[PDB]
């Protein structure tokens, strides 16, 4: 998980200049970051992908659309990769009111 | 992908397999062109010491 | 042998081996004739303490 999160980190830190260069909120910004823990440790980097928008969200201050639950792995160019066990997921994120 | 990836062969514990070694730049470049700290690497991987 | 390497015997576990020995620099030298600062050693080679 340390691992997931800091190349996650080191790519959110790319995307943003990448994409919108004069803001620097995450290059400079002490941050800290909470993920609860409860993911079951070999699927633990499945939700990987999740934080690289979290903290762009804070990065641009728009609050995420409603009720959009999202997964997977990410590579330190933005490659997503498959993850394991959807159906649990599927079936736990229906009840939760998530519509996309 | 063209700026920082190449295909790399490896002997994986059950037949070979095609990793990608991954770069990428973490900070912006020059804040003062005319100053003298090294930038210094992090490795990721779970890398042994060796 | 280009300069900066050399021939070291070592008497490993089992007989000898003659393992060569090498350094280089790590940066370019004159980043400031001014600078005064140490030039610090960097070993590699994973060393043991002593």
């Amino acid at each position: 998980m340390k691992e997931s999160a800091r190349i996650a980190y080191t790519f959110a830190r790319a995307f943003l200049m990448q994409h919108a260069p004069a803001n620097d909120y995450l290059v400079t910004s002490h941050i800290h970051l909470h993920v609860p823990e409860g993911a079951t440790p070999k699927d633990g980097p499945s939700a990987g992908c999740t934080i690289v928008t979290a903290l762009l969200s804070l990065a641009m201050g728009r609050p995420v659309r409603q009720n959009l639950a999202m997964t997977g792995e990410v590579s330190l160019t933005g490659k997503i990769l498959p993850v394991g066990g959807i159906k649990e997921k599927t079936i736990a994120a229906k009840r939760a009111g998530v519509t996309c | 992908t063209p700026p920082g990836v190449v295909m790399g062969l490896a002997w994986t514990a059950m037949g070979g397999s095609t990793l990608f070694v991954e770069t990428s730049l973490r900070r912006p470049q020059d804040k003062d062109a005319k100053g003298d700290k090294d930038g210094s690497l992090e490795v990721t991987g779970q890398l042994g010491e060796v």
